[PDB]
């Protein structure tokens, strides 16, 4: 699919149909973390693959790598008495792209 | 990283003795090959031609071959070269247009003579190369301008020069020429997002031919051929088990790049193996470019002796031999032994005899015992001559019949041949150990299959798989038997015969040492079947035919190189194993080198084949010719790296006429861009008229004209001129035909001048045909000297038949002061020689048709495009994304 330039388009189309993607069948180590606030964007919006392109002598090369580590995060919501009833509602949602 | 080098027990672990590599071993082999013949010629009286046997630097030659791949045969220019010029007379509406290609062509090579065929061949080759070099070009970023909403090419890109004729014209002709210039619009020029510009220009036909062929080749070869080449490289790497990175190559091509490709990977191996007397060079090249880097490992010291208490130790039978170290000569002989082992039929061992050593007699016997189970003399290939086999059999007989213990009974046979007896209580027969090359009865390959066929190979010439003493390479990874069960027939028979002879300790030692021996041959088999597979390997036909020719003594064209060794070297090589550590440095670069070599050889071969017919076409010009003359002529204009590769063994002093004539006839070619361009240029050069040498030379007595000058401006306007150029030859009747032999015979009798004068007074024509002559072109505005006005096609020095001839164009000029009878003379002047050429060179053309040569179509890439050479990326380690069939 990367040869024909249809990798990212295929992934976007699959996401748009609300489907699930599995990358290979290699065993992966698991980490467990706990958070009390907004977690870093490396955990939520991170991706389990790497995709790069390069040019040499007029020829295009592509490199595709699969991640070997995954993480489990438990998020705890903390609120105070000064919060408006609809304070946590955002006009645009925040996305996470990892399930184990 | 690879599972066959994982060691789990200390049995296979030993100290490192030394190391060797491919670049060292190739030079060592060449030096030992040359020193032998030098010594033989020095020792005895020889009568031969003087030739010096030296050794070159192989690494430098390989680097030069690799650097040859970066050269380009084409040029990228903004405008094409000028191909038409004009000469302006006193006339106001007529000019003399001249095609510059013929004028530059007439002064390329040396004047053709009747006694130097090599210079003739060199001149022909130089002319063909000049045509090819001028023809091949690609246009890029031409200048254009705007006019009435159209794109108009500049006069600069047009191949016509007309600046010097503008002032002499009038208003009407200037307006017509301007209108013609403005009409050469760029086709499809009003649209954007283009890639080429198409216009109309002027060019000569021979250059146009190569231009069209180059454009067609550029359009034709594209991503498909690159995909095929990378797929073949992928298959070769799959055979060689080279590791691949996670980076891949896609087929994406940028909108502003144009690829070129001058080489292809599926090299026809035949072109490599048709070179006369090239076995040694091919073997040396294969060793240089394919051999890995490894080290020698001695067996574990505990196999011979073990300790039960500090003062109690087991003793081995060969404690004297194992407690010894080699010298330099013995190490060299061990390297020779391994080199002969790793190439089955191309290197053969022999025996070295010299009275300068004093060795223990037991060493010879132990060597004779070892050699039977170390070497191979089977029914399909051999590693040694018959003499060495006989000596080894004699040594084995001497070892068997010498007893340091209580004697056992022995029964002798009728004949007096060695090993012809029965020994021991159980009467073991020793006749099976005498050498017999028909079946290989006494050595390895006794009852085993050592050459098989498994799968089609990437190289079609070599398909065999070698299995020394029946060991497959997979036994190191997935064995099919226990440690005890590892054995084969010849070795077991050797053990049983040793036991029957009353020698038990030696049998125990060998039984302990067997697995190391088996692992060593497993590694040798893996090396020979994995890394040495290349073009320079011997084809199957020669490999099969090697042994019967040696048995029958018949002549063969692939004579093996024979080296000699010593007695202790057999034991020393038996007590070592070769274990590779690193792959060859140039393993992933070699196929490009082989492709370049094949392409250069094919270009040379096609040049020879085209030049071979010159004597048949023109017999009188090449009386004293041989194939060697054009052989040297072709070799003198070739890259030096290819010649260095072809002459590793100083072969060029030994090829005779028949060998090179045989090589030229062989129909094997390696297509490439350079070959296509050279073939197209040769096709354009078949007509000798385009090369500016001919044999249509005539002699006829003619008068320089004396026109009537009754109207000066009329005479100026008509544009009068004179030349010895013939627009049409006379009829076959009323001409006489002369020949080189007839002219020579008549000149040697003192009758040539009278015969020519008698012909001339009869107002006839004479042809001096059969001999090609160099032709030059000159222009004169005054009366030319008598050197060219009354020249002759022959010179007195006996006569010389091939003398150059000059076509001259004389332009008349008159003034207003000339009387109407101012050019007439009482005694007329004469001119003799004339030349006829069917081409069109110098023409009297009206000013309204100056731009009538614009009839060629030109396509030029735009300024936003780039042209790249991708031939350097064709490496073995590259893996493509979507595999091909």
């Amino acid at each position: 699919q990367a040869n024909m330039g249809q990798f990212r388009a295929a992934l976007r189309r699959i996401m748009d149909d609300d489907d699930w993607v599995r990358f290979g069948g290699v065993l992966r180590t698991v980490r467990v973390k706990f958070y009390d606030a907004r977690p870093p964007d490396d955990v939520l919006q991170g991706l389990p693959f790497s995709y790069d392109t390069n040019e040499r002598g007029g020829l295009a090369y592509a490199t595709i790598k699969y991640a070997t580590e995954t993480t489990i995060f438990y998020l705890i919501y903390n609120v105070e008495f000064s919060n408006t009833p609809d304070s946590l509602v955002l006009i645009n949602p925040t996305y996470t792209m990892t399930k184990v | 990283q690879r599972p066959e080098r994982i060691k789990t027990t200390p049995y296979l672990e030993g100290d490192v003795l030394s190391s060797d590599s491919g670049p060292l071993l190739s030079v060592f082999a060449l030096q030992e090959i040359m020193q032998k013949v030098r010594q033989v010629q020095a020792d005895y009286m020889t009568a031969t031609r003087e030739v010096d046997f030296t050794v070159p630097d192989v690494q430098k030659i390989l680097d030069d071959i690799k650097a040859l791949a970066a050269e380009q045969v084409y040029k990228i220019v903004k405008v094409p070269s000028i191909s038409f010029r004009h000469i302006v007379m006193q006339s106001r509406d007529r000019v003399l247009r001249v095609d510059t290609y013929y004028e530059e062509m007439s002064q390329v090579g040396d004047v053709i003579t009747e006694d130097e065929p090599e210079k003739f061949y060199s001149t022909i080759i130089k002319k063909v190369r000049f045509i090819r070099g001028k023809g091949s070009f690609i246009l890029h970023d031409i200048p254009t301008r705007d006019h009435r909403g159209m794109e108009v090419a500049e006069p600069e890109v047009l191949g016509v020069e007309f600046k010097n004729v503008l002032p002499v014209l009038t208003a009407e002709h200037r307006a017509m020429i301007q209108n013609a210039l403005d009409g050469s619009i760029i086709e499809n020029g009003n649209v954007a997002t283009r890639d080429v510009d198409v216009f109309i220009g002027a060019c000569s036909e021979p250059v146009y031919r190569i231009y069209n062929r180059l454009q067609g080749y550029i359009e034709a070869v594209q991503l498909q051929e690159l995909r095929n080449s990378i797929g073949w490289l992928e298959r070769l790497g799959h055979r060689k088990r080279i590791t691949y990175s996670q980076e891949v190559l896609t087929d994406f091509r940028r909108q502003d790049t144009i690829w070129v490709l001058a080489l292809q990977l599926p090299v026809n191996p035949q072109v490599v193996w048709d070179v006369p007397r090239s076995s040694i060079a091919n073997l040396i090249m294969n060793i240089a470019t394919c051999l890995p880097t490894g080290e020698y490992i001695a067996p574990n010291p505990r196999i011979s002796s073990i300790t039960l208490t500090q003062r109690i130790t087991t003793t081995g039978p060969f404690a004297i031999l194992t407690g010894s170290t080699p010298t330099a000569q013995q190490l060299n002989d061990v390297r020779k032994i391994y080199l002969a082992l790793m190439f089955p039929g191309q290197i053969i061992l022999d025996l070295k005899i010299d009275p300068g050593e004093r060795m223990d007699p037991a060493v010879r016997m132990v060597a004779g015992v070892v050699g039977h189970l170390l070497f191979t003399a089977g029914g399909r290939f051999t590693n040694l001559t018959q003499n060495m086999a006989r000596q080894l059999d004699i040594a084995l007989n001497d070892y068997l019949l010498y007893m340091y213990n209580t004697r056992v009974q022995v029964n002798y046979g009728p004949t007096g041949e060695p090993l012809d007896f029965q020994i021991g209580r159980n009467q073991y027969d020793c006749n099976v150990f005498r050498a017999d090359f028909a079946t290989g009865t006494g050595y390895n390959g006794w009852a085993t299959i050592d050459v098989e066929y498994r799968e089609p190979a990437p190289y079609v010439h070599a398909q065999r798989y070698i299995r020394y003493c029946g060991i497959d390479s997979r036994e190191l990874i997935n064995p099919t038997t226990y440690g005890i069960g590892m054995t084969y027939h010849c070795y077991n028979e050797m053990l049983r015969m040793l036991v029957a002879a009353g020698k038990d300790s030696e049998a125990a030692y060998f039984r302990s040492m067997l697995p190391f021996h088996m692992v060593r041959f497993a590694r040798i088999n893996q090396i020979i079947n994995e890394d040495l597979h290349s073009v320079f390997s011997l084809p199957d036909d020669m490999f099969n035919a090697l042994l019967p020719d040696l048995i029958a003594g018949a002549h063969q064209n692939a004579d093996p190189v024979v080296l000699d060794v010593s007695w202790i070297s057999l034991w020393f090589a038996f007590n070592r194993s070769f274990e590779p550590t690193h792959r060859n440095e140039m393993l992933e670069v070699a196929p490009l080198i082989e492709s370049v070599y094949a392409s250069e050889l094919s270009v040379m071969k096609v040049d020879m084949r085209h030049l071979s017919l010159m004597q048949r076409r023109f017999p009188d010009v090449l009386i004293q010719a041989r194939p060697s003359h054009f052989w040297k002529a072709v070799l003198n204009d070739s890259p030096e790296a290819v010649k260095a590769v072809m002459n590793l063994s100083h072969s060029h002093n030994f090829i005779n006429i028949r060998d090179m004539m045989r090589w030229v006839m062989l129909p094997s070619l390696q297509p490439s861009l350079k070959l296509a361009l050279e073939e197209e240029a040769w096709a354009a050069a078949n007509d000798f008229e385009d090369l500016m040498l001919t044999d249509q030379v005539y002699m006829h007595r003619d008068m320089l004209p004396e026109p009537r000058l009754d109207d000066i401006e009329r005479f100026r306007q008509e544009g009068f001129y004179y030349t010895n150029m013939l627009e049409a030859p006379p009829e076959i009747d009323r001409v006489v035909q002369y020949t080189y032999e007839i002219a020579r015979l008549q000149a040697n009798m003192g009758q040539f001048r009278a015969a020519l004068r008698r012909i001339m007074d009869d107002d006839d024509w004479v042809r001096f045909g059969g001999v090609l002559r160099t032709v030059r072109v000159k222009f004169y505005d005054a009366r030319p000297p008598d050197d060219v006005l009354q020249g002759l096609p022959f010179s007195y020095d006996t006569i010389k038949y091939a003398t150059e001839t000059t076509i001259f164009y004389l332009i008349y000029n008159v003034e207003f002061s000339n009387t109407p009878d101012s050019l007439v003379l009482i005694n007329p002047t004469y001119t003799m020689t004339k030349v006829f050429i069917n081409k069109r060179i110098v023409e009297r053309v009206r000013v309204g048709q100056i731009l009538a040569v614009l009839n060629r179509r030109f396509v030029a890439y735009k300024g936003k495009m780039r042209i790249m050479d991708i031939t350097q990326s064709l490496k073995m380690g590259t893996k493509l994304a979507a595999p091909t069939v």
